């Protein structure tokens, strides 16, 4: 399948289904996070996803091609994650970015707590072009978990 | 061998729930990809 | 992780009927580089022993191990290097000479003229201070049949 | 299923077989990191 739009990656190696995580087609490119995927190749049921680039740092993979997403969080709009949950429907959670200060620069966080198999999802502009990725972030001091806005460069 | 199977279109909804809060956080990332607080 | 000393490593597999070496690959500051099409960013085998992959590129043709790129040092587009050749069942070689250049529409690259068996791919270059300024493997046949590998290196 | 196994050091040899050509090549880089020629 070479249809643009967000997918699931799934494995029947556990009990039956199970979903380790997101990801994103554009532009004949998958996107996804790389510790969902390991940098692996991935069945499309009749295609095949050959690994194309990818970083541990960054956790990002892309497949088939390079990295297209570019969009960009403007730091003041809000934004909608689009949340793809294990045997859930996909439904959009508007929020207004938190930030990640680092000692290379400030990133864009989402508090939302969504579980495992959720991380690549989407997190769109008001454009619903991809700004990001959700699934990989911190814990605060209460235990609740906090997402990073991971986007890489084209 | 993981597999792929699609979930939807990528768009904006106009009506979606509001949640979640605003944190300013420093952090900082490990060379294993892994985010950490200051 | 297995033995991550420092020097230069063969990449075997035992897919085929003998064990086939595919390709060539150094090891430096605790990580692996080897060119991308030798491996296809597959997870490597390490005694027991497991590397799993840190970053990789196509369009680089290159990939590392556990860690980030860690090959810094480039051809001075003027002195003669040496070739680490690690053919299939064959041992360790040295072969110097003095690289050519790839004009490209981006700058111009560096490039050896030496041919070797499919399998060599991932041998380093060497300039004449011992340090790995590229990896061999990827390039072009001209109208003679021999090879013309470029000098294929990433960034610290 | 890959694996590796040291094939040696990386050292210079200060005295080693010197041969091969220099050539100048007009070459193109595809998506997929595959070098051609420019005629």
């Amino acid at each position: 399948e070479t249809t643009d739009g967000v997918y699931r990656v799934m494995t029947r190696r556990l009990l039956g289904s199970t979903q380790v995580g997101v990801g994103v087609m554009q532009e004949g490119v998958f996107h996804t996070m790389w510790h969902v995927t390991k940098g692996a190749a991935l069945r499309s049921g009749e295609g095949r996803l050959d690994p194309y680039w990818g970083d541990v740092k960054q956790d990002l993979v892309s497949y088939c091609g390079p990295w297209k997403l570019d969009a960009a969080w403007d730091g003041l709009s809000e934004v909608q994650l689009l949340a793809v949950p294990p045997g859930e429907r996909a439904k959009n959670i508007q929020t207004l970015p938190g930030i990640f200060k680092t000692k290379d620069g400030d990133i864009g966080a989402v508090a939302l707590d969504y579980p495992a198999g959720t991380s690549g999802s989407p997190i769109l502009d008001k454009c619903g072009r991809v700004i990001g990725l959700y699934g990989n972030g911190v814990v605060i001091k209460n235990g609740s978990y906090v997402s990073a806005i991971t986007q890489g460069k084209r | 061998d993981m597999y792929i199977e699609r979930a939807g279109d990528i768009t904006w909804e106009k009506d979606a729930e509001v949640t979640g809060n605003s944190p300013r956080l420093d952090v900082a990332l490990d060379e294993s990809g892994d985010f950490s607080l200051v």
